[PDB]
RNA sequence: ACCGUGAGGGAAAGGUGAAAAGAACCCCGGGAGGGGAGUGAAAUAGAGCCUGAAACCGUGGGCUUACAAGCAGUCACGGCC
RNA sequence: GCGAAUGCCGGCAUGAGUAACGAUAAAGAGGGUGAGAAUCCCUCUCGCCGUAAGCCCAAGGGUUCCUACGCAAUGGUCGUC
RNA sequence: CUCGAUGUCGGCUCGUCGCAUCCUGGGGCUGAAGAAGGUCCCAAGGGUUGGGCUGUUCGCCCAUUAAAGCGGCACGCGAGCUGGGUUCAGAACGUCGUGAGACAGUUCGGUCUCUAUCCGCCACGGGCGCAGGAGGCUUGAGGGGGGCUCUUCCUAGUACGAGAGGACCGGAAGGGACGCACCUCUGGUUUCCCAGCUGUCCCUCCAGGGGCAUAAGCUGGGUAGCCAUGUGCGGAAGGGAUAACCGCUGAAAGCAUCUAAGCGGGAAGCCCGCCCCAAGAUGAGGCCUCCCACGGCGUCAAGCCGGUAAGGACCCGGGAAGACCACCCGGUGGAUGGGCCGGGGGUGUAAGCGCCGCGAGGCGUUGAGCCGACCGGUCCCAAUCGUCCGAGGUCUUGACC
């Protein structure tokens, strides 16, 4: 019984499936659009692309930063269930070993060598 | 994310991108130059001409690099530190600047110029 | 801190490692052998899984215990010597048991734990 | 306004436009097993139990003590003041309304044994132009006839765990009737998978 | 560095190695044979409850 | 004896009994050592063993002691024996 | 003829059954011999040396080395080693 | 007193009281319009930042700040550090000295020990007791913890107004610092969880592994527990006495006065309200349930024996509780551990054979494989058997039946 059961439980209640998308991949940027707004409720479907990088992962979960090279280099970390969400549809592809926090990336990545992977 | 003493990154009209501050504005008991805030410094680097100079002002925290938590748990972190100088009232420095849009910054407000000023990738 | 605590061990986990081994070598030989209280206790656990893989019973799961004993008199000597013999059970094969004394100059409890028959 | 219970473990969870962390809260309903009429113990209130650890084992005692209004067959049970019983058992399948304002407290886990360190405040003491000591150790106790000795009652080292505390105001956050639950979002006073209890007081105004 | 000042007499030494005290040993007899048997144990006659697989040679 | 390189410094320990008759032998024990038999005038004269006290630690008995603040004590008195 | 002189010589106390065992180069098993074996003997698992924890000549020590019995003293407890 | 011995500076760390109170408020006063100052009496509540240079505390300076106080305790702190210091020999010169040597002129280095006995503090236990023997729930006299403050805004830009400007009263939101808990979330750890790697001796050559590369050779990630830099919360109300200071009714001073008389106003402070201890408060225990008056002896037989599992202790086995200990749940009519199993969350597609390349390896079966503390199943194993201690119920008075 316990935790497990009670708390399984009223999770499911409110998060249900974090809304069916079970789509990870380690690699893969890929781009979506939560709800993040402010202002006259100015709920933005806004699309941030990030190359995947890594997650939480029970009732709570979060896909995290994947990071994006705006113009200096930012990386977007989002809960999971998080009715925050609307879009999430990947590009990029579930390539890679050595599993996330592979920030590798954002680090010394340097465009070709992100190509390499 | 946070400092007293520091090194930071800025790109407005600054003089260099950086300027060591001294601390945080807030209620006197600083610690924090922490996102979205407000602080003291003068300037670290260089500056090719530019009425800036090597002095001092004040002003507005951008990035940080170590949590950017938000009331609707929307979450990021940029590998850059750095924040838009300020002339007195805050009114922002330079006529434009280096970066990007995302909520703690419109959301402390105080500076809707910087606002719609810095959008596009980078 | 400490307290909330599990699988609790002394030495030095090489030191450990190396004993439990040792140890669960030793008794499979023997079928019971005689050492401190937890010394079996633990062993117990470990020569436990042991005994485990040794039903395991299959190319593979060979490949590992021995990955752990190294030495084929053994090897097989358990995987087919008795692993059937217990091939059937819900494990807890170990029999861990308090003897009669304690080793001299300190008065260490001891006991004798075995294969479970 | 009291609720008692077998406290889960904390969680988060989404409220208005927005997620914030909660906790389970779990109980299944005491019940008036003493009651302090004040003529009684004019100290009038109620002691309840909530739950039930086997039968088999249980002294005579327990078994009649029992016996008196009867209700059961547990062991979880204790008391509180100034607290009415419009009932002879209580679950919360109502009890606790949610979208209210609680107050709260439980056991509060065991720590350890650790000084100036730990106990209180201000990690140790320095490292570095001194290390016959190396970072932290204990402060200062008192001196040469200014009392002349060493203080009463300063903070000090050791065991400072095995005990237990409460939280002020929390949120009732949710109500789960069936399975007696409450998320609350809360201090997580004390363990969870344990022992904790709920009061409600606050004619704070604002 | 710090030896004390005398010593509160044999009364005190006494003080101590008295709260200190000696007790005694836990027994009850073999679920076999006879004689003490401490809980959970066996020995150089029964030695066993299922088993005596000790004692004797 | 023993410290110092050498020069050199430089302890301690006297007595069992009257005479050896100073301990066959039996008994717990690996042994020591321990109970007996014999010694004898004694062996609380038993081998470091005459006389063998103070100090300190011990086994039993008498009185005494858990709301107590005093070197000590001690004058008084009351309860025990 | 003596408290009394951080006295002189010899006992006997005290913290203390806490501090400490001389290197953080680890050890666990089985059987054996024994009055008793963590602490001896074989044998089997295992770690640390190896450039030394190698061997070698020499110095200086001067018993001991061996083989056989024995352990009350001695090893910083063990201990049939 | 101290030379049979008392460590002197500066700083550190933990500080403790004090008011001539700095910020706090309460105030009468103004040369007080408002605002803002400034002028005294009351009141320590909390609070009473960072750096710079200087061995200097003082100090001057940078930036803020509500504010960034004076000082008591051998200028608190060496049996708790630090030790630049001035103050053992060096050597340095600058300076005296005929020079030996010297200068509170200076400058470079300059061997600070500590196994706690006492009373004292922090904790945790063993007694023995608060005159039946018991299992468990309480109420607190009395003691402990925390009581700070900023800015935005409504009222409200009207009270003041020439205007520039800003108000008692009272009401919202956000925050800093700090105190109390706590992991979901955030990030930190994880000596074995997983994964990659060189060198090396071993297994059996090949792979597939193995110890050593620290007490993990190295690397990249990593639960669970514990833990900030992450999260909830808190510092309230509000009740009663009052400080300065304001008044009512009123004489003695046949007009007057707050003033002995009698009444009221009033401070972030005092008692309470807030949490945390607590009858070893011998002045409780209050309530609940429950076992009943056993045997033999000189009597106030308040001494000796089995006694009730009334109950508990012992041993065992388990615990975010934990040095030991006591606390806590359990002992097989159980799930308590370990085991196993299902599952989470970890690692990142194994081992082998198979498919393309002289090969390096690449792709397939593979998101496989292997896994420690996290939810919980199931007596697979080990919580067997036992033992011991633990009421009979003082005298006395009053009351009821």
């Amino acid at each position: 019984m316990n935790r497990g059961a009670l708390i399984k439980l009223v999770e499911s209640r409110y998060v249900r499936t974090d809304l069916p998308e079970f789509r990870p991949g380690d690699t893969v940027r890929v781009s979506y659009k939560v709800k993040e707004g402010n202002r006259t409720r100015i709920q933005d479907f806004e699309g941030i692309v990030i190359r995947i990088r890594r997650n939480g992962f029970n009732t709570t979960f979060t896909v995290r930063k994947v990071s994006y090279g705006v113009g200096v280099e930012r990386i977007f970390p989002l809960h999971s269930p998080l009715i925050q969400k609307i879009d999430i549809v990947q590009r990029g592809r579930a390539r890679r070993a050595k599993l996330y926090f592979i920030r590798n990336l954002s680090d010394r990545e340097i465009r070709r060598k992100l190509r390499a992977d | 994310m946070i400092q007293p003493q520091t090194y930071l990154e800025v790109a407005d009209n600054t003089g260099a991108r950086k300027i060591m501050c001294i601390r945080v504005l807030k209620g006197s008991n600083a610690k924090y130059a922490t996102v979205g805030d407000v602080i003291v410094a003068s300037v670290k680097e260089a500056i090719p001409r530019g009425a800036v100079k090597e002095g001092d002002v004040v002003k507005a925290v951008v990035v940080r690099t170590k949590k950017e938590v938000k009331r609707p748990d929307g979450s990021a972190i940029r590998f850059d530190d750095n924040a838009a100088v300020i002339i007195n009232n805050q009114l922002e420095p330079r006529g434009t600047r280096v970066f990007g849009p995302v909520a703690r910054e419109l959301r402390e407000k105080g500076f809707m110029k910087i606002v719609s000023l810095a959008p596009e990738v980078l | 801190r400490h307290l909330k605590s599990g699988r609790k061990l002394n030495r030095h986990s090489s030191h450990r490692l190396a004993l439990y081994r040792n140890q669960a070598k030793s008794l499979l030989t023997h079928g019971r052998i005689t050492t401190t209280v937890p010394k079996a206790k633990e062993l117990r656990g470990f020569v436990d899984h042991l005994i485990h893989l040794a039903k395991r019973g299959d190319l593979h799961a060979r490949r590992l215990v021995l990955r752990d004993l190294q030495d084929v008199k053994l090897v097989r000597k358990l995987f087919d010597e008795i692993a059937p013999r217990y091939r059937d059970r819900q494990g807890g094969y170990t029999r861990v048991l308090k003897l009669a004394e304690r080793r001299r100059g300190d008065g260490a409890p001891l006991a004798l734990v075995e294969l479970v028959e | 306004m009291k609720g008692i219970l077998g406290v889960k473990v904390g969680m988060t969870r989404i409220f208005r436009d927005d997620r914030a962390v909660p906790v389970t809260v779990i109980l299944a309903g005491p019940c008036p097993v003493v009651q302090r009429r004040t003529p009684e113990k004019d100290g009038y209130t109620a002691v309840q139990l909530g739950f039930l650890p086997q039968n088999p084992k249980r002294v005579n005692r327990p078994l009649k003590g029992h016996f008196a209004k009867a209700g059961v067959e547990p062991v979880r049970i204790l008391r509180e003041i100034r607290d009415f019983n419009p009932e002879g058992d209580t679950v919360t399948v109502e009890i606790f309304k949610p979208g209210e304002r609680v107050d709260v407290t439980g056991t509060s886990k065991g720590r350890g044994f650790a000084g100036v360190m730990k106990r209180w405040n201000f990690a140790g003491g320095p490292d570095s132009h001194g290390a016959h000591k190396i970072h932290r150790h204990p402060g200062s106790i008192g001196n040469r006839k200014t009392p002349g000795r060493v203080y009463k009652g300063k903070k000090m080292a050791g065991h400072y765990g095995a005990e237990r505390v409460t939280v002020m105001n929390l949120e009732v956050v949710d109500v789960i009737p069936e399975e007696n639950l409450l998320l609350v979002k809360g201090a997580v006073p004390g363990p969870n998978g344990g022992l904790v209890i709920v009061r409600e007081t606050k004619k704070a105004a604002k | 560095h710090p030896v004390p000042k005398k010593k509160t007499s044999k009364a005190r030494r006494d003080a101590r190695r008295s709260h200190h005290a000696l007790t005694p040993p836990t027994l009850v007899p073999c679920p076999e044979c006879k004689a003490m048997k401490p809980p959970h144990t066996v020995c150089p006659e029964c030695g066993y409850y299922a088993g005596r697989k000790v004692l004797e040679v």
